[PDB]
């Protein structure tokens, strides 16, 4: 059951940061607007700053280094 | 000293360089060459004179920061593609601290300010097995890293190592001093045909093991640091004068003689690659390095010097040193010219 | 005759010697080692049905594979 | 609410070390027949409150001493580890929960010893510095050997956490499982603190005595949480909190009971004592209480 | 990149050259060897936690006693040549000349 | 970063209480060195020992209880070897 | 002289600590288990230079999946962007759990 | 260095002159840099200035042996026009080994300064010229 | 108290290792090396940060600089600022603070690397079930697949135990 | 290189099971006991294909399998289930053993009123064949063939032609 919330979760994120990202950056030359940067068509786990990037602060220090020192 | 002790750290210098031959980890190897530093140290200092302890002190600063600068190399390379496997470095820089810092544990023109002045204040037997180890050891790693290293590396350290080994020797009259510069001069040499055929390198390793521990024993079998001295061995023994001679004119590496076989063969499989001017330059030095072999020739064996008395005395007394394995490592060392297809021994 | 001398060094020795050769005698290792690998830590992971197998059972409500009833009873 | 709780467990030292300063005189005066102090005040509590503020008010003997600022960074460093030394020990529910706290505890008694070093370098000269050199010794001799206790008393429970600890001292005490590695290990905790029978024979005193009383205070609660405590109920925690004051103050009477009459040692019967007597018999019930849960088919549950 | 790698190797540098030029004492000299020691943990320890790289996490704890105990064989050498002299100065090692 | 409030409470309210209690009132020995790369080699190789409770927990058993006996061991060598070779007496 | 009594004696006391994807204790992954496996099959028996040369695409996106260099360059850029546009104050953005 | 000495081949021989000695100046300055920076680990020249003063010397004098060099080679290429011969870098050696006889004020030193500085630098002509590989093949 | 606190606790231990590396007495120095080793140990633990930097804390900043203020003391004496000294500190911090802006308001500033200059938060796992804070386990690994490693770490050590005795008169 | 093929927000929208964290682990053996049968399913879909956004329709599955036990569970006894995960939550980190006796009050509702005996030790275990729908892929990793294999030289040696072939000493 968690696996599939984390899923949905994080394709919901991906999605709206692919989206974001068709949206700011239609002035700049170049930017091909969604391609990875691997080669290998497969699934790979993002790095955690395109999941919880430009968020301004309060989730990604919950998120990132929230748990670390957490208690 | 304990007997048992000394077989133990005996035991346990044998047991680092078998582990920095053995292991694929790089860890290992770090603990290889540490376990050989920890060892080597009490090996020094088997009297009790400042001279050890000063001496003991600049190889410990020197090795220790040669170990450390191996460890920098290997977490470079796992800060570029990571895994412990001894292969092909990821890196020209890691690949660069790397051969700094094996050549600052082996012995090298630009870090070679140790050797003489570690070998001048210790005993022989100390002297001895400092050299052959630590000349042994990080041979086999380069030899494993072989193939990703930047060649002005390698060859700017061999033809510098060639030419100061060269150079220094000319005025030391110590003995010790005199075998240092001819070990740095030797190392240059089997540094310098890494990159090309390594076979040439391991058994010039070989064969300098073995000239090395002629030399030594036949310093042993008299307490001798001075020429005058080796006047006086004259006067009290002949054999020794002509096995001199011969072993000192095989570091020469003159054809008839055993010590030709290692310049020769690096001739033979350096020119198969066409670069031409460095062989020529680096048999040039090879030349340079024979005038102190052969002014300690000529102290020895080819003139006369006058001897003090009590020789008069030491005469009726045998030469009862024991000598470890002197006569089978002396025609090894001098006679081994017509066995040259004995390259193919190695690998 | 050792026991007037230094005996924290005797009772050192003999109670090094029973913890060096005691845990060969056991009837307990064998449970150390059940109950030691039957926890699991991580996901049992499913296996594809079909390469004729006749055991593994689906419901983890039938008793044909494997199960620990030493557990309960001590 | 959380520097609320910082101030609910970092001011009442103070009040906790003086009474303490009280408490150990008035014992050792009944160890003696001796009352006193009674006559300050109702029982002498004011007194310590008096002699406390009278040594603030004491005029300190102006240096002639040696860099001047590492004088002050010693017992600066002393008493900051004796107040943040007391954060994950459980009274019921602790200020931290931490997945290791013990080797935390360790670490922090060998910065203790870090503190002894610099005020003994940074006081005066060279017979205050041999002295102080064999008082760094004769602590630094021993957390081999109470670390050594420590990781055999909890081999038996498994984690570190030691909120784990205090769930699996429910049954049984812990000090019936091991009473000669825990006696030792009280010997080793009068070492760690530093009194009679372990001998001594400068500025702030005050804060020099401050750093020695809570880590006396410390380690007992520490012995206290570490061998024994009763069963812990939630939603009424205060029966936890009674009994563990009760049996912390019965232990720490003890401690200075066990001060109060013994002779000091000489200091290479000290060390003579130390190795050639405690650290075999450690050795010898570490490997057995390696050797034994593999006998009870008994690992802990280490979660 | 993880630009704390930046910071952490240029420490390093400043360690070596510390290590490297040294004019009064060799304990400040085996003191900054001790500093270039805890580099090289410091930078290890945060590459394994950072690529999960667990089973050889061996690394950090390793290097670390290793080191210590070459730290130890330094000071029983340190305490020999404050035996031998007077002090244990860089100068006062102009016997045993290249 | 809560602990790190915990001891910055700590750091400052120490500080406090000095700079009150200080703003208003106004050659060696051998046998030394042994005993301190003692408790140095010895304090390392209880580095070594430490992670024992981490490791109960394996399908491995009997190489581990071989091994931690023979560190603890090899320990005891070294405390009895400098003990018979009069390493710290007087 | 890289000896085999490694491979002669035939235990093997180094081989589980040398590389990523072995036995870990409990079995997890690391982060670039799959890239591994597919840049050591690729170079398992291979004349290590057309190793170098052949098995160089998977082996820039194992450094990629290692270092994630250009990743974060990506990153920096669409940060950089969005720090320039949002000083020339179109569209205050709604990336921020708004509309 | 690198860049210098590949921009230096790189100019035609030819006359696209004072580009050339311009690179061989600071030919001259990078190797009195390393040959001072040797020597001011290697003395303790007590003082400071001192060592400034030494390092400055090593300095200029070498970069005026570069430079001299670099000349008479521009000038033997517009004079006898050949771009093959190493007479002309024979004589840039010698021109050099004079100079430095000159900065050491002597008579022999710059004698054989100029035999040997000519024999090399015709030696330098001449396999770039005919082409001999820097240090190494370095394949088989 | 904001989100580049690692990189923050990078620029402390930057300041700390040029504090020791200016050659102070060496009293100073060790006192450098504890505020570099702790604040280090501040950042291993903000990477997460179970054992390995409360391990560095019990032994080099819990037995180690004890023992080279031990040998400060009985050896030497630095009996009673220097120019050499605070200058190599103000060229460090010179060299600090310019790595530091150069970086901070660019892409990056290059030994032989591309740095990405940027806070790092990134990278990270993605809240996976660790269960048991990877290196904990790792380190439990140690002992029943270290067969090797521990011999050869324990012998060594031995044998340390042995050199030290005879290079301090044996026996 | 190439573009991503991301699904649509769309599809991305199915009601959660919004319960607490707490209840969800107190009824947890029932849970995986009648329900979590087709899953399996689901979780072998993810081992074999490592791909979320490949195997997102069995999480629907399962999401509405949750859904419907968690109705079940709801509308029938237990509400005395209401007190035994209050009695389970605020035990700090929940052992089983804290609220035990309101775990048979519930086991004996839930036996008594609908059936499903409790999950045994060790019965959440035990690796497990499941059967599908659709069939096992090919090369679940993306990747090209392996490039060019090496020709072995094989078969019995002729001897050496002319010994050494070196300068001299032939044979
Ligand atoms: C005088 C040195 C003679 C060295 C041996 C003879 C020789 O090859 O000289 C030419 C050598 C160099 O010429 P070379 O041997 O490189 O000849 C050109 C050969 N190919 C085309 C394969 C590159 O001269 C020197 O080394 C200069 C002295
Ligand atoms: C001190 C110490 O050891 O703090 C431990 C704490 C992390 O707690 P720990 O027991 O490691 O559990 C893992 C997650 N709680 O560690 C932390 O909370 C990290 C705190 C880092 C910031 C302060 C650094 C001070 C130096």
């Amino acid at each position: 059951l968690l696996q599939a919330e984390k899923d949905r979760r994080v394709l919901q994120m991906l999605r709206e940061n692919l989206e974001e990202e068709a949206t700011i950056m239609k002035d700049v030359p170049g930017w091909k607007v969604g391609e990875s940067v691997f080669h290998t068509t497969r699934w790979v786990t993002p790095m955690m700053g395109e999941l919880y990037g430009l968020r301004t602060g309060e989730e990604i220090l919950s998120s990132t280094y929230g748990f670390i020192w957490y208690t | 000293m304990n007997p048992i002790i000394l077989i133990i750290i005996l035991m346990t210098v044998m047991l680092g360089t078998i582990i920095v031959m053995i292991s694929t980890h790089w860890l290992l190897i770090w603990i290889g060459f540490e376990m050989n530093m920890l060892a080597i140290i009490p090996i020094m200092m088997k009297k009790h004179n400042p001279r050890a302890t000063e001496a003991s002190t600049k190889y410990f600063l020197t090795q220790s920061t040669a170990s450390m600068l191996l460890m920098m190399a290997i977490i470079i390379n796992l800060m570029f593609s990571g895994q412990w496997t001894v292969m092909k470095l990821f890196n020209p820089m890691a690949s660069m601290l790397m051969t700094m810092a094996l050549a600052m544990k082996l012995g090298m023109a630009p870090f070679h300010f140790w050797v003489p002045e570690v070998t001048q204040g210790i005993p022989l037997s100390s002297g001895l097995i400092l050299l052959t180890w630590q000349k042994l050891a990080p041979m086999s790693v380069l030899y494993q890293i072989l193939p990703s290293i930047n060649l002005d590396l390698i060859l700017t350290l061999s033809i510098l190592s060639i030419t100061i080994g060269g150079w220094g020797g000319l005025n030391q009259t110590q003995l010790r001093k005199i075998m240092a510069y001819s070990s740095i001069a030797h190392m240059g040499w089997m540094t310098a045909v890494l990159l090309y055929n390594p076979t040439m390198t391991l058994l010039n390793l070989i064969i300098y093991i073995i000239m090395t521990s002629t030399m030594f024993t036949l310093f042993m079998a008299n307490s001798t640091t001075t020429t005058l001295s080796l006047s006086h061995t004259w006067n009290k023994a002949p054999i020794m004068t002509i096995l001199v001679l011969i072993t000192l004119l095989s570091m020469g590496g003159l054809p008839p003689l055993s010590g030709f076989m290692p310049k020769w063969m690096i001739i033979q499989e350096m020119t198969k690659n066409d670069s031409i001017i460095l062989p020529t330059l680096m048999a040039i030095t090879a030349l340079l390095n024979l005038y102190f072999y052969m002014r300690l020739t000529y102290s020895t064996a080819l003139t006369m010097f006058p001897s003090t008395n009590n020789m008069k005395m030491k005469w009726q007394f045998p030469t009862t040193k024991r000598m470890t394995l002197l006569p089978t490592m002396t025609v090894l060392s001098t006679m081994l010219l017509p066995l040259t297809p004995i390259l193919s021994i190695l690998e | 005759n050792v026991w007037a001398k230094e005996p924290v060094l005797v009772a050192s020795f003999a109670i090094a010697g029973l913890a060096v050769i005691l845990p060969t005698l056991s009837p307990y290792t064998k449970y150390s080692l059940m109950i030691n690998r039957a926890t699991p830590y991580n996901y049992p992971v499913p296996l594809r049905d079909d390469g004729n197998m006749p055991d593994v059972p689906s419901h983890p409500q039938d008793p044909q594979g494997p199960s620990l009833e030493w557990l309960k009873r001590l | 609410m959380f520097m609320i709780n910082v101030l609910t467990l970092i001011i009442p030292i103070l009040l906790a070390v003086a009474f303490l300063t009280l408490v150990e005189r008035k014992v050792l005066g009944y160890m003696q027949f001796r009352k006193g102090p009674n006559v300050v005040g109702p029982y002498g509590l004011l007194q310590p409150i008096a002699d406390a503020i009278k040594l603030f008010i004491k005029e300190p003997l102006r240096p002639a001493t040696s860099s001047i600022s590492m004088f002050i960074l010693a017992p600066i460093l002393a008493l900051t580890l004796a107040l943040t030394m007391w954060i994950p020990l459980p009274m019921p529910y602790p200020l931290i929960n931490m997945n290791l706290g013990v080797l935390f505890m360790l670490a922090m008694s060998s910065l203790a010893v870090y503190s002894i070093l610099w005020s003994g370098w940074a006081s005066n000269s060279k017979y205050a510095l041999i002295g102080a050199l064999r008082a760094v010794a004769q602590t630094i001799s021993y957390e081999v050997t109470l670390a050594i206790i420590l990781l055999s008393v909890l081999l038996m429970n498994g984690s570190f956490t030691l909120s784990t600890l205090i769930i699996t001292q429910e049954q049984v005490w812990l000090i019936f499982p091991a009473w000669p590695l825990a006696m030792m290990w009280f010997i080793s905790t009068l070492a760690e603190t530093n009194r009679a029978p372990f001998d001594l024979t400068a500025g702030p005193f005050a804060l020099f005595f401050m750093a020695e009383y809570a880590n006396i205070i410390m380690m007992n609660i520490f012995t206290t949480t570490l061998f024994l405590g009763a069963f812990h109920n939630p939603y009424m925690p205060e029966l936890y909190t009674i009994n563990f004051t009760i049996k912390s103050l019965l232990l720490s009477i003890t401690f200075l009971w066990i001060r109060a009459s013994y002779p000091r040692f000489r200091y290479d019967q000290l060390m003579h004592l130390l190795w050639k007597n405690f650290l075999p018999l450690t050795l010898a019930l570490c490997m057995w209480h390696v050797s034994l849960p593999i006998l009870l088919s008994s690992i802990p549950p280490q979660t | 990149m993880s630009l704390v790698y930046m910071n952490i190797m240029m420490a390093f540098t400043v360690s070596l050259t510390g290590l490297l030029m040294y004019r009064s004492h060799l304990m400040s000299s085996l003191l900054c060897l001790e500093g270039m020691m805890l580099s090289l943990f410091i930078l290890a320890t945060l590459m394994i936690l950072n690529s999960h790289f667990t089973l050889a996490s061996m690394m950090p704890i390793i290097l670390l006693v290793f080191a210590a105990c070459e730290a130890a064989l330094g000071l029983s050498l340190l305490v020999m040549v404050s035996n031998t002299y007077g002090t244990d100065y860089v100068q006062n090692l102009n016997l045993l000349q290249c | 970063m809560n602990l790190m409030i915990t001891l910055l409470t700590n750091f400052t309210l120490a500080t406090l209480l000095v700079t009150i209690a200080f703003w208003l009132p106004q050659p060696f020995s051998m046998k030394f060195f042994l005993v301190a790369i003692t408790f140095l080699l010895f304090d390392l190789e209880i580095a070594l020992l430490l992670p024992l409770p981490w490791a109960s927990q394996t399908t491995n058993l009997n190489t581990m209880l071989t091994m931690a006996l023979l560190l603890i061991f090899l320990l005891a060598v070294s405390l009895a070897y400098e003990w018979t070779q009069k390493g710290l007496e007087w | 002289p890289f000896f085999d009594v490694q491979k002669k004696l035939g235990v093997d006391l180094d081989h589980w600590m040398t590389i990523q994807s072995a036995e870990q204790p409990h079995r997890i992954p690391a982060r670039c288990h799959a890239f591994e496996k597919e840049w050591i099959e690729c170079a398992h028996g291979i004349g290590s230079i057309r190793a170098e040369k052949e098995c160089k695409i998977e082996f820039e996106d194992f450094r990629e999946c290692l270092l994630r260099q250009k990743t974060m360059k990506r990153l920096n850029a669409i940060k950089r962007q969005r720090d320039k546009l949002i000083k020339e104050g179109k569209y205050t953005p709604p990336p921020h759990h708004s509309g | 260095a690198k860049t210098l000495l590949h921009q230096y081949w790189d100019i035609p021989e030819g006359t696209e002159c004072h580009r050339k000695t311009y690179a061989a100046t600071s030919i001259g300055g990078a190797s009195g840099l390393v040959v001072s920076a040797y020597s001011v680990a290697l003395k303790t020249p007590t003082s400071f200035l001192e060592g400034v003063a030494r390092t400055g010397r090593y300095t200029f004098t070498a970069a005026a042996i570069g430079a001299i060099f670099g000349l008479t080679s521009c000038i033997s290429a517009q004079v006898r026009e050949k771009p093959d011969d190493p007479l002309n870098y024979l004589i840039g050696g010698c021109a050099g080994g004079l100079t430095l006889g000159a900065r050491t004020r002597s008579y022999g030193i710059g004698a054989a300064a100029c035999a040997y500085m000519g024999l090399t630098a015709a030696l330098v002509k001449m396999g770039q010229l005919e082409g001999w590989k820097v240090f190494a093949e370095p394949k088989v | 108290m904001m989100t580049y606190i690692v990189f923050i606790l990078s620029i402390i231990f930057v300041m700390g290792f040029v504090g020791f590396s200016s050659k102070p007495s060496p009293i100073y120095g060790g006192l450098g090396l504890i505020v570099s080793g702790g604040v280090g140990c501040g950042i291993v633990l903000n990477f997460g940060g179970s054992f390995l930097g409360l391990m560095v804390f019990l032994i080099y900043l819990g037995g180690m600089m004890v023992v080279f203020g031990y040998t400060t003391a009985m050896a030497t004496e630095q009996y009673p600022s220097n120019k050499v000294v605070l200058g190599t500190f103000i060229t460090g911090l010179l060299m600090e603070f310019l790595m530091v802006y150069y970086v901070l308001k660019d892409k990056e500033v290059e030994i032989v690397f591309k740095f990405n200059g940027m806070g790092d938060w990134v990278i990270y796992d993605t809240g996976d079930s660790g269960f048991f804070s990877e290196e904990a386990m790792g380190i439990a690994a140690l002992y029943s697949y270290g067969t090797w490693l521990v011999i050869v770490t324990g012998w060594s050590l031995l044998i340390g135990v042995v050199v030290i005795m005879e290079i301090t008169r044996g026996n | 290189p190439g573009i991503v093929e991301l699904p649509s927000l769309e599809d991305l929208k199915v009601q959660e099971v919004k319960v607490s964290s707490s209840v969800l682990k107190a009824a947890a053996h029932h849970y995986g006991a009648q329900c979590d049968k087709p899953n399996k399913e689901f979780m072998l879909c993810r081992w074999e294909e490592k791909d979320p956004r490949r195997c997102l329709e069995e999480g629907k599955l399962v999401n509405q399998c949750a859904l419907e036990f968690f109705r079940q569970i709801k509308r029938h006894c237990a509400e005395p289930f209401t007190e035994y995960w209050t009695c389970i939550d605020y035990s700090g980190l929940q052992l089983f053993r804290r609220c035990r006796k309101e775990q048979a009050q519930f086991d004996k509702c839930v036996l008594d009123k609908l059936g499903w005996v409790r999950p045994d030790l060790g019965e959440l275990s035990k690796v497990t064949k499941v059967k599908t729908d659709r069939p096992l892929p090919e090369n679940p990793y993306h990747s090209r063939a392996r490039p060019e294999p090496n020709p072995e030289v094989e078969g019995d040696l002729k001897p050496a032609r002319h010994g050494s072939r070196l300068f001299f000493w032939t044979m």
